[PDB]
């Protein structure tokens, strides 16, 4: 999807 | 008092692109604004100078700030490795919003993202702490090198950065 994470980027 | 203004000089594969200035909302999120401000001047002995935007997704955002791993797995705050979500007073209302990347509740480090569109689904999950004051055209130029999966076609770097006011 459209997330803004640090480490495990998700869908 | 006045909210601090910080700047980034962006380069594309070493070629200078331009300057983006941000206003940080120290009056709403002092702790979060201070972290970004100190990382921009490099005053604690580490910071954004020389780091890259490792993830750019056109129409969504430009992500950067991982000055240790340069890939999304690193970076750290000026308060230790990570800090709490200060508050969620402000929202991701449109292009230019400066917000913190994280890995869940209370995991703020040094990574941040600049929104190129309204991203309301991130409200309440990411702490908004500033906005582009000048140079939004440089951020738009940056988008051109991104992709749907986030990988950039050129190396986008923060050639220099500091505090203006």
């Amino acid at each position: 999807x459209l997330l803004v994470t640090a480490g495990l980027v998700l869908a | 008092m006045v909210n601090p203004t910080v700047f980034f000089d962006i380069a594309v594969d070493g070629e200078p692109l331009g300057r983006v200035s941000f206003e940080l909302f120290a009056d709403k999120v002092p702790k979060t604004a201070e972290n970004f401000r100190a990382l921009s001047t490099g005053e604690k002995g580490f910071g954004y100078k020389g780091s890259c935007f490792h993830r750019i997704i056109p129409g969504f955002m430009c992500q950067g700030g991982d000055f240790t791993r340069h890939n999304g797995t690193g970076g750290k705050s000026i308060y230790g490795e990570k800090f709490e979500d200060e508050n969620f007073i402000l929202k991701h209302t449109g292009p230019g919003i400066l917000s913190m990347a994280n890995a869940g509740p209370n995991t703020n480090g040094s990574q941040f993202f600049i929104c190129t569109a309204k991203t309301e689904w991130l409200d309440g999950k990411h702490v908004v702490f500033g906005k582009v004051k000048e140079g939004m055209n440089i951020v738009e130029a940056m988008e051109r090198f991104g992709s749907r999966n986030g990988k950039t076609s050129k190396k986008i770097t923060i050639a220099d950065c500091g505090q203006l006011e």
